[PDB]
């Protein structure tokens, strides 16, 4: 069994999950992954632009 | 976990650093905080971007078609379903998946099957509970042509048998595609001559779902209806796209009719 | 300064003295296919400096009533150089790009362009029962051009900017890699696209990886007596091209 | 067996659930992954990207390209107010069909600062200053430049740098504001004025254009899904 | 008891499931195993075995033994193309009733190299060379020996060794190709030509025969079952 | 309980199985055995044939 | 699993609770918290009043 | 470039090795080695022809 933290709200809190099937496509959906990386739609430029400097020197 | 950035205090400034000026002559969008145009205060900020993931965005079930079929042929409903799988029938589920160019995911198909009696001249009508079969024929298999034939033996085809009154039947469909992701927009043609079908419908080829009443027809007959629901899981969506502005026309094309960018205003200055 | 760049690929070079950076599309610089993501079991030819090098597509006149242009790739390089002679002898190919749009103008001219590389741009059709004929998507080296107002044909592409010929708001083409050529700052835009597709390589002729679009967002305007013809020239250089699955000439 | 009982709600189908369910092809070998560029992991990687704002949406500009640009020009007085609209993305006509309005219309709550980045598309000999402004609700839109500068404001000066960012602050008595228009949780007003004038030499045009972009800041978040109301159908497409 | 609830799909019968179910004869003593030769553990131990290919299936050869052999003969010109058929096992007429076509028609995906092994059934004083070839799709079948040798090819020389293996490579833009004929994922063409000629002495026959075999290589695999469409019935047999 | 790996797809992943019955014919089907031996339908010859050598010397 | 005491009556007595869901708003209601603080509706005065002394000196 | 300081333009300088004659269009001229000169503050640009010969010396 895998024991994982619940969605907790800010100011027990565990839940147990056991996978019962032989395929990994039968597992319940991920919803605990909150990873991001904005800087490739937001700052796709080749040379770094520093915020405090003018963009075009 | 994921949480929003904190606002950080700053005092007045009068320096030769300009955060506010930028040049949007580049793809680089400004990265200014509200801590760069006015003083602000330290706010420890606990908001989470936890419902704006792509596995919370896309991970709710949505209807994708209903097919009707009858136990007596009510009015051109045949005695079995048939429906070539695609996500393009609706404008709900479709729009959210045409907001990404490529998606790989593992569906959960849930069927919600209901029935109602027909208008008929039959009297003293009592029917036992119906059992419905839902068969999935992967592309290139044999296809049924009648309510009873050899194709419904389900010798290797996935099939669900379900009896009314029980909970909706569901199953998981793993990521099954030739590609390394499903393609939501294809700019090519089927042929190498740039002829034949154009668009995403060239690549679409996901088989066909048939369904029928297992039970032999009763005197009154019924009309059943099946609603298919897809719920993505384990979703990785690559390459975002602007969402649609226009109403769809067809389920094999993107054809559109020219439509307004935005709703009216009286003037430039409106309160 | 930061206004000066030079790009050398092959035996070609292109230089600028008013420039705003380079936008690397999705932050991935093009490179050869790995052996963990391969799928074709034969040696790929990699011509290198015989196909990676700037090619120049036909220049288009920017009028004051122009509504934009588009070139689908790699169907605009089908006739260019030895790049175009290795799409006709191979079933597969992949290749990044480094589209460089350029368009100088005086300091008394004004106007603004949006240069944007749209992966998988699937165009509409004027008739909603038809899908557009080949000649109306691609012109080769010659751009097909948008129209200001909605057009009615039959097999004609629905060209109205306000929908961008795709049925999406034209102002929302910005998640796609882009730069703006605004004639009071820069005069060039450089977008380095990587290979973006859902399969590792794909047939060059059949499938169009992306579609460049240049859309005026503020019309060209000038006080008369000044230059009345300013062209927009698009050069594009393949990057890390490799082809595989050699067969006879053609694309029949 | 094990003696168990069935609690309320147990043959239900809830669309927002996640439960395990048996695979329909056991031991299926999924196709390998590859790194396709530009994986999206969150929709604040699409809502933090600039999108042109149609701030000149009148009634004849809606199907043209004239929507996205407002004409600013040399004046012989002082010039009034270039434009102004109530802030309230995803329910304001101006902001609701951009990328911070068609990604907020899948939600019913939003929070955090957003920012508007203006850009001047005039000639390179034209110059001018403009007073960008934001006034928190509770007084209506400012009706003069005198009242507009009491709010938060940024004086934009057109120079070599062609763009200037009015970053609206948060400022709310709730941690989230409804996406839909609600009088309880009004979001204030944006207005833009001539600080000076557009002054331009004889041999260049007296008309320029300002365009507006909109993007969220890095403190922005949303909650609670709902289907968008910008799309509709009467029947299945076929 | 233990309070439990029943998730969706729970009185269903799914044919592809595996669950435990109570025995209908408790404590049954099964008969001992013995080693019967030739245990099959996988169906790539049947699909990697040569099977004669009917490459001369016309319309009068289908119920004779003439199906399995194509006549190659001495010519006074150069001779054209002995045979050629589109590769696409389990959907090509030529290859679909062999052992790599009736073991692929229980699947809807296939991958990996296969190989064709030709054999010369001429006299022992007859000799000749033949250019075997495979051309990847995207140009149609070659129409001359000049175009046929641009594809992958093997020049077979008839010597003491009586057989030569054209091992077609994989080469595909997908990891699997559909078993059924699909224009998306065409699998190219096989063609065979006279490299030289069959030259044979006076007192031996001027007609020989070539037969073709087909077997999969050790990199071959399939996925996803479906029932075969080569068998049918109207009613139960009794 | 027997804990075994699921069918995983390529580039947790465990499942627990408990047998509840007293017969071994009531156990769920094997599907995790992928053992092979092609060389007895494929190479049944008495004397080894080396690939690189001619078959008939 | 969390093991907690039952409501017992005065003159075993344990129960086991496992949380099965990923939200903490799906947990069964608290009913074991009997904390109080009467003295802020009952004695809200700024300066302490001692019971045995007169209230108004 | 000896133009005015408000004049600007680009020019494609080129060198084509022998064996095809002079290029007769800009399309053929850019297949040779070439340098796109952009007139800016820097007033000069150097097309450096490479060597490229099947002999170590060429006759004057």
């Amino acid at each position: 069994a895998q024991v994982s933290t619940q969605k907790t709200g800010a100011h027990i809190i565990h839940y147990t999950n056991i996978n019962y099937y032989k395929d990994a496509a039968s597992n319940s959906a991920n919803r605990q992954d909150f990873t991001q990386d904005p800087s490739k739609f937001t700052e796709p430029v080749k040379d770094v632009m520093i915020k405090s400097l003018p963009a075009l020197n | 976990m994921g949480r929003v950035a904190d606002t950080i205090a700053r005092g007045p400034s009068n320096s030769e650093q300009i955060p506010a000026l930028t040049a949007v002559e580049t793809g680089h969008t400004s990265q200014v905080d509200p801590s760069d145009t006015m003083q602000t205060r330290h706010v420890h900020n606990y908001h989470s971007r936890s419902e704006s993931s792509i596995e919370n965005f896309l991970c709710r079930s949505a209807c994708v078609i209903y097919i009707k079929y009858s136990s007596a042929e009510s009015n051109n409903l045949k005695r079995y379903a048939e429906w070539v799988i695609n996500t393009r029938q609706v404008a709900q589920l479709r729009r959210k998946m045409e907001m990404f160019t490529y998606i790989r995911c593992d569906m959960e198909l849930t069927f919600v099957i209901t029935s109602h009696q027909e208008m008929s001249t039959a009297t003293n009508s009592d029917v036992p509970v119906q059992t419905h079969q839902i068969m999935y024929v992967p592309p290139g298999g044999p296809v049924p042509t009648s309510v009873n034939d050899y194709v419904w033996q389900t010798s290797t085809n996935p099939s669900i048998f379900w009896t009314e009154g029980n909970a909706p039947p569901r199953m998981s469909i793993p990521f099954m595609s030739i590609g390394n992701a499903y393609t939501m927009f294809y700019d090519g043609w089927s042929n190498f001559s740039r002829d034949g079908i154009y668009g995403y419908n060239s690549l679409n080829n996901m088989g066909t779902i048939y369904a029928r009443h297992v039970n032999d027809s009763s005197p009154g007959g019924l009309t059943s209806t099946i609603r298919i629901y897809f719920k993505p899981k384990h979703v990785k969506a690559y390459v975002p796209r602007p969402p649609r502005l226009c109403q769809y026309k067809k389920a094999k094309n993107v054809n559109f009719d020219v439509e307004a960018v935005t709703t009216e205003r009286a003037s430039l200055v409106t309160t | 300064s930061d206004r000066v760049r030079s790009i050398t690929l092959g035996n070609s070079t292109i230089t600028t003295q008013e420039c705003a950076n380079v936008v690397v599309g999705y932050g991935v610089w093009p490179d050869y296919l790995s052996d963990e993501e391969a799928t074709a079991e034969d040696q790929p030819t990699q011509p290198d400096v015989a196909t990676c090098r700037f090619y120049t597509l036909n220049s288009v006149k920017w009028e004051m009533q122009s509504a934009g242009w588009w070139w689908k790739f790699p169907d605009a390089l089908s006739e260019m150089g030895l790049f175009g002679q290795n799409m006709q002898y191979h079933y597969l190919g992949r290749s990044g790009y480094t589209i460089h749009v350029q368009c100088n103008a005086s300091k008394f001219h004004q106007g603004c362009l949006l240069v944007v590389c749209v992966p998988e741009a699937e165009m509409g059709c004027t008739n909603a029962e038809n899908a557009p004929t080949y000649g109306d998507l691609c012109g080769g080296e010659t751009a097909k051009q948008f129209e200001q107002n909605a057009v009615t044909g039959e097999t004609a592409v629905q060209t109205a900017v306000c929908n961008a010929g795709m049925g999406v708001g034209v102002g929302n083409l910005t998640i796609y890699p882009h730069q703006w050529i605004n004639l009071r700052t820069n005069n060039s835009a450089t977008i380095v696209m990587p290979y973006i597709n859902s399969v590792p390589m794909d047939n060059m002729f059949r499938h169009n990886n992306f579609t460049l679009m240049i859309i005026p967002f503020a019309p060209l305007d000038y006080v008369t007596g000044a230059s009345s013809y300013i062209p927009i020239t698009v050069t594009v250089a393949p990057m890390s091209a490799e082809y595989n699955g050699l067969r006879l000439a053609g694309h029949q | 067996g094990l003696p168990t009982m069935l609690t309320p709600g147990s043959t239900q189908f809830l669309t927002s659930d996640d439960f395990q369910s048996p695979s329909a092809m056991p031991q299926f070998d999924v196709t390998p992954e590859m790194n396709i560029p530009g994986q999206v992991r969150n929709l604040m990687e699409i809502a933090e990207v600039d999108s042109v704002v149609p701030i000149n949406n009148l009634q004849a500009n809606l199907k043209t390209m004239e929507a996205y640009r407002v004409q600013v020009r040399s004046t012989d007085e002082m010039g009034g107010q270039i434009f102004g609209f109530p802030l309230q993305p995803g329910a304001s006509s101006v902001l609701q069909r951009t990328l911070l309005g068609e990604i907020l219309n899948y939600y019913t709550h939003w929070s955090g600062s957003l920012k508007l980045t203006f850009v001047f598309c005039g000639s390179a000999m034209a110059t001018g200053k403009f007073l960008l402004a934001y006034s928190p609700p509770g007084a209506g839109a400012p009706d003069s430049r005198k009242n507009a500068m009491l709010g938060t404001h940024v004086i934009w000066d057109v120079g070599l740098q062609s763009s200037c960012v009015l970053c609206v602050p948060w400022i709310s008595q709730t941690h989230y504001r409804y996406v839909v228009d609600d009088k309880y949780t009004a979001s204030g007003f944006i207005s833009c004025w001539y600080q000076t004038n557009v002054i331009v030499p004889a041999e260049a045009q007296k008309s320029c254009y300002i365009m507006c972009f909109v993007s969220a800041c890095n403190d922005f978040s949303v909650r609670m899904l709902r289907d968008t109301q910008f799309i509709k159908q009467d029947t299945f497409y076929q």
